[PDB]
């Protein structure tokens, strides 16, 4: 009942306009909704351009009948989310409905190096018969990263599992590597590294048993 | 000033019931609100599951009514959720959320012809899963200032191999906030989860500050605080 254009983009800095259309929109006019990973949605819109305090006034909307829009001036990086439609039918019992969402991309944001953080495993739970290696990825922009182990200098084909790049606070991404490894593995080497490439640059941190 | 939080088992057998309760703070239950469940399942749309008034009925998601009933408790000013005959398409986040009265006649007050979703719980992660539920082991992970700006270290907290989400991680029971990074879960090939939540504090402290990580897993009703020293 409440359509919605599945995916804009906008240049940092610009203006983008997100629309929904629906019958429902006539009675109780339509709210928006932010929605980022890891997080609750947040009102940001609803009724006659009524913000929420705590909302910046580059957020902006309207419903005209069966149409409505949400309007943000000069995107920021931290607006990049998905928005969401919301109304409620004015028929029958009057069911609260969702459009299906908007993925909202803010083009040219800027790029960020990793910073990476490699931490051995712990005495207690070498002592607990397992070793885990991690390394943690912060601070990069775009999203994508490459994470390659080696043990010495020789590449790991078992053990690697690396998360999906997530945003921080300050909407570069963060990432983590986990090596899991036998003690035996752990000590019968001279070293581990964690290999991590962004944007065609490596960086490599190593650490050793003692 | 009204404020929302979800509670109930993160894990759920399939064919088993889902119960939720959402603890009204700051403002009373007994008004004209919509007190309102909405789920997003991962990778998916916000999807709303229904809502209940003080006194008046409820209304349902029809795609879900023959499964979901919703309750008020007036004496503890909570409102809940129950889902019978769970799949894993029930696996998502649940929110409660609060919607202010609307009219269906002519001559209300303004403000009652608009339909929002103002207050928000925060969400509570919901897992439909024949898997049992297992513990985390915390591990610390020494300091180091290798990665870190000069005079600071980073030291941490590896919360190890648990099931199902979510772990929450606190330092030095919230009295330390700045700093703090803590990474989203990992998935092992073993089906369970690792994360690591790492604070980067003054290099002069390490001596003589305490620093403890506080780990909760509330589907698995496990606490840890680990101490976190300085290698030898």
């Amino acid at each position: 009942e409440l359509t919605q254009d599945p995916a804009v983009s906008v240049a940092l800095g610009q203006t983008v306009r997100i629309t929904c259309q629906g019958d429902s929109l006539r009675g109780y006019s339509a709210s928006w909704y932010q929605l980022k990973p890891g997080q609750a949605p947040v009102l940001v819109i609803y009724g006659k351009n009524n913000r929420p305090s705590g909302i910046p006034d580059r957020f902006s909307g309207s419903t005209s009948g069966n149409r409505a829009s949400l309007i943000i001036t000069g995107t920021q990086a931290e607006d990049e989310a998905d928005y969401y439609c919301n109304s409620r039918d004015t028929n029958g019992y009057r069911p609260v409905l969702f459009g299906g969402g908007t993925k909202l991309t803010v083009l040219g944001q800027p790029k960020g190096a990793p910073s990476v953080t490699l931490f051995p495993p712990s005495s207690e739970e070498l002592q607990a018969n397992k070793a885990t290696l991690v390394c943690l990825i912060s601070d990069f922009y775009p999203g994508a990263v490459t994470v390659a182990w080696k043990a010495d200098s020789s590449p790991v084909k078992a053990g690697v599992e690396t998360t999906t790049p997530s945003k921080q606070s300050n909407n570069k991404y963060a990432a983590s590597s986990y090596l899991s490894l036998t003690p035996e593995q752990w000590k019968s080497h001279r070293s581990y590294s964690c290999q991590v490439t962004h944007e065609g640059s490596t960086v490599e941190k190593t650490v050793a048993p003692t | 000033q009204v404020q929302l939080q979800e509670s109930g088992p993160g894990l759920v057998k399939p064919s088993g019931t889902l119960s939720l309760t959402c603890a009204i703070s700051g403002g009373s239950i007994s008004s004209s609100n919509w007190w309102t469940w909405v789920r997003q399942p991962p990778g998916k749309g916000l999807q709303w599951i229904g809502e209940i008034q003080h006194g008046g009925g409820t209304n349902y998601n029809p795609s879900l009514k023959s499964r979901a009933t919703i309750f008020v408790d007036v004496s503890k000013n909570h409102f809940s959720l129950r889902l019978s005959s769970v799949t894993a398409a029930d696996t998502a986040v649940y929110y409660c959320a609060k919607v202010p009265p609307y009219c269906t006649s002519a001559s209300c007050p303004d403000d009652y012809y608009y339909h929002y979703m103002d207050v928000w719980g925060k969400g509570t992660t919901v897992t439909v899963s024949g898997a049992s539920t297992k513990g985390p082991s915390v591990f610390p992970l020494a300091p180091s200032s290798k990665s870190t700006s000069g005079g600071t270290a980073a030291l941490g907290c590896l919360v190890k191999d648990y099931f199902p989400e979510p772990v929450t991680v606190s330092w030095n029971s919230g009295a330390l906030t700045s700093g703090v990074h803590t990474f989203p879960a990992v998935l092992q090939s073993s089906g369970l989860y690792s994360l690591s939540s790492v604070v980067t504090v003054p290099s002069s402290s390490l001596g003589t500050q305490t620093y403890i990580c506080n780990v909760n897993h509330k589907p698995s009703n496990t606490k840890v605080d680990k101490r976190v020293e300085p290698k030898s």
